[PDB]
């Protein structure tokens, strides 16, 4: 929604599914997955972080 | 087409060997085949199944034949106690002339083996006792087989192919195979034990020849129709009965008299023609529950859609589920496989303890042998009917007609399950060792007294409700003052009290701290081979490190290094961990048995209940000292009718630890010689003439974790089976 | 009065917040388990008072001490006893329905409100007809249990007076 | 006591039942 | 500041308290060994 | 005939059940339970069962207690509506 | 009877085997259906 | 051969195709990324399988996948 | 009593091992000088075996055939020193350390450096914490109805849940 916003996740094949992360950036120009989250976590590859679209993040 | 297997158009491809290593590992996978449909599908396996009910009656009738043939089936039915059953000559030009003077037992005369299947008693018990039936069964059996392969090579005709519809017509199939394959079936061996086992056993000579004129009982259904059924029941064999002979017989064909035959220690045979006239009469009446284009019965969908519960805690209740069953081969494969392995395990539990077969309980070999066969038999139909869920849930499961199912929530709370079962697991594994240990480390410094020994009062209490008046717990039926024992002290009750209560016997053997803490290895065993099973098939459709397993099927190698590293990440996997777990505990289980049966044979009970208590007693006085008649199977002095359990045993050792070859070792390092062993083939002189027309590659890391596997298993069985004849038939114990 | 306010150390009310799918019991059901609990216990009293040191009914033999008197209840009177067990069970039949509908918040009944009244009481206008007798009928049945206990304590060891 | 004839008809027996299951495995049609 | 910290590391803390551990439960089987069962 | 609420439709009884008032079924299935009580107690329990004390009706009124409580079962499903 | 064995063994264990493994050989790389 | 699939998700980062040995994967053109490229899997008959692109892959799960099929010369690493 | 034990207190095979092992210890000291180290700590041995067995008798425990001390662990009271007490304590140390474990993970957890404070440990916060595990089942049941005990569903899982 916003930069800096905690957002919890909805992607059923994420890593961080169902947990909170904070919204780095969002892009307007277009793009599919345009909202850049980062989570506390590190998933099995070591990454903590994600692009997602709008639709696959609960708002809060 | 194009190639060996017809039914991969990609391993047809294949150019290395692996074409034809798959190519035996995927015929039976008929999903797969390429161009298969439903219909061609059931058909293939109605022929299949044809064909295997074939093989299964030529092995039967080749058993008989070779009894009849080459045993000494007439002699053994003579003195039953003394003799040694035949199974089958032994021509093996391998043989020196002292293996030949030595394997020459029994009737002699030639070099047979001694059978320890018990088919010998099993015959004899209903009611055979010349060749000259053996060979009549033998050839009706090869009859049939040959009518069985006829009827699978005629249902594969276009004309005769049955319909789709006509496979899942599971309302008739259900009516047809409990009221006719298994009560009919039922009444029919009931009415062989009335007619032959019975008079054969009081020293009346039924045949064929003579069976439609002689009555199984003078009065002959007049009672029947009357409804004087007690007349049958009247009667019955004295305790002072000769088996096999007239002295001391009865009459009565129906009886409810319990316990075991004074002179064979086993079932009467009346007991168990009533038994079966029951069991007949019940499933006749359960087959007609379903309707068949009749208007009355059931219909089974309806049934299932309607069992959801108004509180909700089950979700959507059973809904849907008739489909998957119907729609899915491996789900209902996977039910049936559980079924027989429970059934198996029943079989091995309660022949043991309840001898159905007349003098048998003193042949001890042939009673080891049965128990571990048929529990190993359980053990695998298990795992096979646990790893046929995962591939229902790989390949068969549909999410969407399923929705808040019953099967849904158990993938829905997955975690929970394998969470709960991993600490239970853990919790039995953690206490039973460390009691092991304890009771190790305090005999160890010589304080026996130390040992923590617990007493089985539940099961203790349980054998004294069934009548078992040793513990001094005065419950039930071991109670004078109460409802049960007064209840039924009339029809069975003094029989069943006779057996339980003398200690001849192995109807309820009396246990102690050693079969506590066993008994807890046993629960451990089967709750962690359940965990690795039920972890397999509910993770099947992905987990966290593969979340879309179920697009890579139900067999993969891996997923690559990446993320970790992920090998054996597949259910096949899982499967091939737990059959690990699987042969431990059936080890332990068979371990069990062995060793107590044998500390009863010797006629010190008390050697198990005092070295049972701590691991070292496990390795010392079962393993060390029982084997000795078996190592000794052929020494520098000379050789004797064991040597072949001695070969046999080293040759199952050998084959277990070649399964670590392929189970340690993985493929590069192999693919690697092997590409040094290909350059050094076309570099030779006089072999660059002939070439493999299949590039040789290094086993694929599926099939090398099968191989191993499989020569783990193989070794095991062979060298247990080994052990267990051999140490038995050595010291007669 | 224990301050006028919920009594509950240990919060056995409070666990129908964490829903737990309906494992943990709903107050109503607690509540009509707890008034069950309390009648039976006066009832008891009664019984173990009289019987205690009683004549007992007139009929064959009745000769009890009230911690053996169930079995000869049983053997001596078997008609009775099966029409005392048929009665309690069609008396619970009726109910129950209600009941199971009580372990959640569903019950549609007030707790412990049963078709029983013999004589006819609309008199009371606060809260439930007279809910002040209803919190005596609970605060009587309260002191009975402890007194059911208190006899069945007395019985092992001299507990108290 | 099985005499060579009973023998010689069970091999018969077998005989024909092998090629019955030549002719369904045949049929089964890989 | 550095040492104490150090010391504060898992091992180190681990190996500590479980020698504090097995010191105490061996004193305890050293003043009443054999304790299979609870005195009265 | 999959059912979500608190009460079955009535088709779940089959035919025959379905149309019968819950009074009824309620009545019927006391008689039954009635029966197959006093029948499984008179014998093997107020008499022990011997080989020559089988009597058919007993065994009818046993199997009878199934019946009865399909009959409970169905009373309450016809009495919810 | 007494006789059979001795002619079956060798054909069971030798003959059948090398005669059934040949075909095998055969089918398995035979290129072509 | 191997079958390997990309997916939207990819944020075209070319990793794939740099740890790719055997030059099956490539970059492509595209507007539904803010790099304006994707991966792309022209040429899978030389792929064998080792599945070092997803293992180079940044995004959540795997863009890029590899799905293991049937063997020819190439993709089981024959030099024979 | 129970199942068919006889009281170690008059069971002839316990006095028999106890004989066993007090002869085997002489035979054994009878190789060194009355009052040398060996004979001494042998002699120790001999004194301590005796009061071993001499406590197994007066304890009350229950022998089997073999002569030695079994355990009886259906919730008999008679014999929870055998098995209940022993018990309790574990769950309670255990439950103890439990607590405790839990209560630093989550009061270090809400820390960018949640990770670092794991191999290194706050010894005087792990100490405060340590010292509160008396009360754990208070704490625990307190935590438990006040729903700050659980996750709720919102928490990781996997792709069929
Ligand atoms: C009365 C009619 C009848 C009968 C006798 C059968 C019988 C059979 N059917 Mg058929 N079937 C029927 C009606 C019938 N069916 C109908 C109406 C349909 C249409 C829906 C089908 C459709 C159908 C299909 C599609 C298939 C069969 C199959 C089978 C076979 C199952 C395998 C087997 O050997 O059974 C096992 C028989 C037993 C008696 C074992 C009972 C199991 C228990 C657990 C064993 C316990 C026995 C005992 C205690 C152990 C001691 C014995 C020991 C001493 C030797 C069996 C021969 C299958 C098959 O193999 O085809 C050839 C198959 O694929 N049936
Ligand atoms: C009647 C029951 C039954 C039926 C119809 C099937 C049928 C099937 N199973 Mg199931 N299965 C069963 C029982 C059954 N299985 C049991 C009991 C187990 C537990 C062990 C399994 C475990 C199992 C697994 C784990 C898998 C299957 C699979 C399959 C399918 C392919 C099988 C195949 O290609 O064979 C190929 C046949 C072979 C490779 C032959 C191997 C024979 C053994 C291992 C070697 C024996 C060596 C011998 C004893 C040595 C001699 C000793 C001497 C040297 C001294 C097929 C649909 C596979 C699948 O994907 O299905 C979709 C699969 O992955 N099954
Ligand atoms: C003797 C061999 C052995 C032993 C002891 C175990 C033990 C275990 N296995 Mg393994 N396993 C083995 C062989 C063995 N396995 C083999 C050959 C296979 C086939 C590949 C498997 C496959 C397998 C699978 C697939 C699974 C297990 C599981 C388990 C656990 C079962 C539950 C249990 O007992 O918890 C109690 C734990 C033990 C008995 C382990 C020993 C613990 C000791 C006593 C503690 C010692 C601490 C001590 C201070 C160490 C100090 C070290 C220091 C000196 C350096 C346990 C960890 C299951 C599991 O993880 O359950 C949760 C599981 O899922 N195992
Ligand atoms: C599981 C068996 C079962 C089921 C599903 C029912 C269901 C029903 N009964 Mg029946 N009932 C039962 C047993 C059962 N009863 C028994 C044993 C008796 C005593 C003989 C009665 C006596 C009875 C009467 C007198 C009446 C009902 C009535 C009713 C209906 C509404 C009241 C109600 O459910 O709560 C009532 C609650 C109970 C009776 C408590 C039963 C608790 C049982 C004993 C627990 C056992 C279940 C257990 C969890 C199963 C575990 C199995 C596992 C170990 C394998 C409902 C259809 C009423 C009705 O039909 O009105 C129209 C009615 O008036 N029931
Ligand atoms: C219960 C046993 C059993 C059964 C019923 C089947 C059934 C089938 N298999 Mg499977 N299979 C089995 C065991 C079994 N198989 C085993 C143990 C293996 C090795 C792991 C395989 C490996 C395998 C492969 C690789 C393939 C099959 C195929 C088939 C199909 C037809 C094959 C056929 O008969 O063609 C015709 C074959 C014959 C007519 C030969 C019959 C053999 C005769 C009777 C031998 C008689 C010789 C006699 C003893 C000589 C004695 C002489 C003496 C005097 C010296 C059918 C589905 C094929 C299939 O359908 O795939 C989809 C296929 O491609 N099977
Ligand atoms: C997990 C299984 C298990 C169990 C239940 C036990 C239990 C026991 N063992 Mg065994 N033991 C085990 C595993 C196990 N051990 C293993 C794996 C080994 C090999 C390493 C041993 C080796 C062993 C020996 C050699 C001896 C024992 C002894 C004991 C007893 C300890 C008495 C004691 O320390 O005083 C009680 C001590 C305390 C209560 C100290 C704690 C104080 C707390 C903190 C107080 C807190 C207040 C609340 C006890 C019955 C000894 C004994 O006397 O047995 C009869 C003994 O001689 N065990
Ligand atoms: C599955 C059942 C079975 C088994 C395991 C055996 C096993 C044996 N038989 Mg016997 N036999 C059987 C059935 C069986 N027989 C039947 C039904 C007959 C009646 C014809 C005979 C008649 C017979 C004779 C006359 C002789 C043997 C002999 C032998 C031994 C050497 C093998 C040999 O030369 O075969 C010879 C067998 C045949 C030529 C007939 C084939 C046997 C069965 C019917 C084949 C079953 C195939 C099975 C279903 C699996 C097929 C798959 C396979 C191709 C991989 C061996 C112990 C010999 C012996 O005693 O040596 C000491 C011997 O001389 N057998
Ligand atoms: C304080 C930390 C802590 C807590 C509260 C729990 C709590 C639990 N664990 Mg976990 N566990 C822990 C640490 C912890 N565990 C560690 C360190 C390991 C790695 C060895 C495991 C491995 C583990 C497995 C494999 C399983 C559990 C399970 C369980 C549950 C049942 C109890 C049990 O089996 O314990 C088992 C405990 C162990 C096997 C090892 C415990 C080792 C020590 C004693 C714990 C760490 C103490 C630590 C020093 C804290 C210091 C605090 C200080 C700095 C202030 C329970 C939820 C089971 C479950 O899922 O049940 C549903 C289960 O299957 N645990
Ligand atoms: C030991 C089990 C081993 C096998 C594995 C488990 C398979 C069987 C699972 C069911 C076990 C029996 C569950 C009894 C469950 C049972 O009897 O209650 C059944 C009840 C739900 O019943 P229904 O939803 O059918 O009832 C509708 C209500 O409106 C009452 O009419 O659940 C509860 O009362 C609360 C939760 C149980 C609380 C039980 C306290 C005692
Ligand atoms: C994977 C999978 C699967 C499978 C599963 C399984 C395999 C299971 C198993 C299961 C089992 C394997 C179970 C078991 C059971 C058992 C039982 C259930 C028993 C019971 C018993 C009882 C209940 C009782 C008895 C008795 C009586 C009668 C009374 C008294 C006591 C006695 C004991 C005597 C399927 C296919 C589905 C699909 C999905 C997935
Ligand atoms: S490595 Fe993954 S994210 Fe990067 S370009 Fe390749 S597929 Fe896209
Ligand atoms: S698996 Fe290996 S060869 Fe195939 S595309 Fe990925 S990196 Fe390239």
């Amino acid at each position: 929604m916003d930069k800096g916003s905690k957002v919890r996740n909805l992607r059923k094949e994420s890593y961080w599914f169902n947990e909170i992360g904070t919204v780095v950036t969002i892009d307007k120009s277009g793009i599919k997955y345009p909202a850049l989250v980062r989570f506390t976590k590190v998933n099995y590859s070591g990454t903590n972080s994600t692009n997602f679209s709008l639709d696959e993040l609960q708002e809060v | 087409a194009t190639k060996f297997p017809k039914f991969s158009q990609a391993l047809a491809q294949d150019p290395t060997t692996r074409r034809i290593w798959f190519g035996i590992a995927t015929a039976h996978d008929f999903e797969t085949h390429d161009g298969m449909t439903e219909e061609k599908l059931y058909q293939k396996i109605f022929a299949s199944h044809f064909g295997h009910l074939a093989i299964i009656f030529l092995w039967t009738s080749g058993n008989l034949f070779h009894v009849a043939w080459q045993g000494n089936f007439e002699q053994w039915v003579l003195n039953p106690l003394k003799v040694k059953p035949i199974a089958h000559t032994i021509w093996d030009p391998h043989f020196g002339e002292p293996a030949i003077k030595a394997f020459t037992k029994g009737g002699a005369f030639y070099p047979v083996n001694i059978a320890y299947s018990g088919v010998y008693h099993w015959w004899y018990t209903i009611g055979m006792r010349t060749n000259n039936d053996l060979y009549l069964g033998s050839i009706g059996l090869i009859i049939l087989s040959g009518l069985l392969l006829f009827a699978g090579w005629l249902h594969l005709q276009p004309k005769f192919s049955p319909s789709l519809s006509w496979f899942k017509n599971n309302e008739s199939r259900l009516n047809h195979h409990l009221s006719g394959l298994f009560g009919v079936s039922s009444l029919a061996w009931t009415g062989h034990l009335v007619h032959v086992a019975i008079p054969e056993s009081r020293g009346t000579h039924i045949g064929w020849d003579n069976f439609l004129t002689t009555p199984p009982h003078p009065d002959g259904l007049a009672p029947f129709f009357s409804g004087n059924w007690n007349v049958y029941a009247q009667n019955p064999d004295t305790a002072q009965h000769i088996f096999g002979t007239s002295q001391g017989s009865g009459s009565a064909i129906l009886t409810f008299l319990g316990g075991f035959h004074p002179q064979t220690q086993s079932l009467w045979l009346t007991d168990m023609a009533h038994h079966h006239l029951a069991i007949a009469v019940i499933f006749i009446i359960a087959g007609h529950m379903y309707r068949t284009n009749f208007g009355i019965g059931h219909n089974m969908k309806e049934i299932l859609d309607a069992h959801r519960p108004p509180g909700g805690r089950l979700g959507a209740g059973h809904r849907g589920l008739f489909d998957t069953i119907t729609n899915s081969l491996h789900m209902q494969l996977g039910l049936a496989l559980a079924s027989l392995g429970v059934i198996t395990s029943l079989t091995a539990q309660h022949m043991y303890a309840i001898s159905p077969y007349a003098f048998m309980a003193k042949d001890f070999t042939t009673q080891a042998a049965l128990y571990t066969h048929h529990q190993y038999i359980a053990g695998f139909l298990m795992v096979g009917a646990f790893a046929h869920g995962a591939i229902f849930f790989v390949r068969d499961y549909d999410p969407e007609a399923n929705k808040n199912n019953v099967l849904a929530r158990m993938l829905e709370h997955k975690e929970a399950i394998i969470s709960h079962l991993s600490w239970v697991s853990l919790f039995l594994g953690f206490h039973t060792l460390g009691l092991y240990i304890h009771n190790d480390t305090v005999v160890a410094f010589g304080q026996p007294e130390k040992q923590i020994l617990v007493e089985p009062v539940f099961a203790q209490f349980i054998q004294a409700a069934s009548g078992k008046a040793l513990y001094g717990f005065d419950t039930l039926l071991s109670s004078s003052e109460s409802p049960a024992t007064v209840a039924g002290s009339a029809i069975w009750l003094p029989g069943w009290l006779e057996a339980i209560n003398s200690e001849k016997n192995d109807l309820f053997l009396t246990i102690g701290p050693g079969d506590f803490l066993v008994h807890h290895a046993i629960a451990l065993g089967l709750h962690t081979t359940t965990l690795i099973l039920v972890k397999g098939a509910l993770d099947a459709r992905g987990s966290k490190l593969m979340p879309d397993k179920k697009d890579f099927g139900y067999s993969f190698p891996c997923d690559g290094p990446g993320r970790g590293g992920t090998c054996d990440i597949s259910a096949w996997d899982a499967f091939y961990l737990s059959m690990f777990w699987m042969l431990n505990t059936i080890g332990w289980v068979t371990f069990y048995w062995h060793w107590k049966h044998v500390t009863i044979w010797q006629g010190n009970p008390a050697q198990f209940n005092e070295s049972s208590n701590y691991l070292m007693g496990w390795l010392r006085d079962y393993l060390w000292l029982n084997s000795s008649p078996l190592i000794n199977g052929y020494n520098p002095y000379g050789m004797n009718s064991l040597s072949v359990w001695a070969w046999m045993f080293l040759f199952g050792h050998l084959v277990w630890a070649t399964g670590f070859m392929f189970l340690i070792s993985w493929r590069g390092y192999w693919q690697e010689l092997i590409e040094t062993l290909v350059w050094a083939h076309e570099r030779t002189p006089l072999a660059n003439l002939i070439s493999w027309k299949d590039k040789p590659v290094a086993l694929s890391i599926v099939q090398a974790r099968l191989v191993g596997l499989a020569h783990f298993t193989v070794g095991y069985i062979l060298t247990y089976a080994a052990f267990v004849i051999a140490s038995t038939a050595g010291k007669f114990g | 009065e224990t301050g006028n306010e919920p009594w509950d150390p240990m919060g056995f009310s409070q666990m129908y917040k964490v829903n737990s799918l309906g494992i943990n019991p709903h107050p109503q059901w607690l509540q009509e388990s707890e008034i069950k609990h309390g009648r039976t216990a006066m009832l008891a009293f009664v019984g173990t008072l009289v019987i205690h040191a009683g004549i007992h009914i007139p009929g064959l033999d009745y000769t009890t001490d009230w911690y053996n008197s169930f079995p000869e209840f049983a053997a001596k009177n078997p008609l009775g006893l099966a029409q005392v067990m048929a009665g309690l069970t069609i008396w619970e039949g009726h109910y129950g329905t209600e009941a199971g509908l009580m372990w959640t918040g569903e019950g549609t009944r007030n707790p412990g409100e049963l078709g029983f009244d013999p004589l006819n009481l609309m008199k009371g206008k606060s809260e439930a007809d007279v809910n002040t007798m209803k919190l005596k009928e609970i605060k009587n049945g309260r002191l009975a249990m402890i007194a059911m206990a208190g006899f069945a304590s007395e019985h092992f060891i001299p507990g108290s007076v | 006591m099985v005499t060579d004839t009973q023998v010689f008809i069970a091999l018969v027996l077998a005989l024909i039942s092998a090629l019955l299951a030549i002719r369904l495995g045949t049929k089964l049609y890989v | 500041e550095n040492f104490l910290k150090y010391l504060s590391t898992a091992p180190v803390l681990l190996a500590a308290w479980m020698t504090f551990t097995a010191g105490f439960i061996i004193e305890a089987n050293r003043f009443y060994p054999d304790a299979l069962t609870f005195p009265a | 005939t999959y059912w979500e609420g608190k009460a079955p439709p009535s088709k779940v009884l089959g035919p025959v059940v379905s149309q019968i008032p819950s009074p009824a079924l309620g009545v019927i299935s006391l008689i039954c339970l009635g029966v197959g009580t006093y029948s499984v107690h008179e014998s093997n329990i107020f008499h022990t069962l011997t080989a020559d004390t089988i009597n058919p009706g007993y065994i009818i009124g046993s199997l009878l207690t199934p019946v009865a409580w399909g009959t409970h079962v169905a009373s309450w499903i016809q009495k919810q509506n | 009877a007494s006789y059979l064995p001795s002619i079956l063994v060798p054909l069971v264990g030798i003959v059948f085997p090398g005669v059934a493994m040949a075909l095998l050989f055969l089918y398995i790389e035979k290129d072509d259906i | 051969s191997h079958a390997v699939k990309i997916y939207d998700t990819c944020i075209g980062c070319t990793q794939c195709v740099r740890a790719c040995p055997t030059d099956v994967l490539e970059m492509v053109p595209w507007d539904g990324c803010k790099a304006g490229q994707i991966a792309s899997a022209p040429r899978t008959e030389d792929c064998v399988g080792c599945k070092r692109c997803e293992s180079a892959c940044p995004t959540d799960f795997l863009s890029v996948r590899v799905y293991l099929g049937g063997e020819t010369t190439r993709s089981m690493g024959l030099a024979y | 009593d129970v199942a068919g034990l006889i009281p170690c207190n008059e069971s002839p095979v316990f006095t028999k091992r106890l004989n066993a092992s007090v002869v085997k210890l002489e035979n054994r000291v009878k190789k060194y000088e009355a009052g040398s180290p060996p004979a001494l700590a042998l002699e120790q041995q001999i004194e301590r075996t005796k009061q071993r067995f001499d406590r197994y008798s007066k304890s009350g425990l229950l022998c089997g055939k073999d002569g030695l001390p079994h355990l009886i662990t259906d919730g008999r009271w008679s014999h929870s020193i055998e098995f209940v007490i022993p018990g309790l304590m574990f769950l309670y140390i255990t439950g103890w350390i439990g607590w405790v474990g839990r209560k630093y993970i989550r009061t270090v957890g809400g820390d960018t450096n949640a990770t670092e404070k794991e191999i290194i440990i706050d010894v005087p916060l792990a100490l405060k914490i340590m010292s509160t595990g008396f009360i754990w089942p208070i704490s625990a049941w307190q935590e438990y109805i006040s729903g700050t005990l659980l996750a709720d569903v919102s928490e990781i899982t996997v792709s069929p849940r």
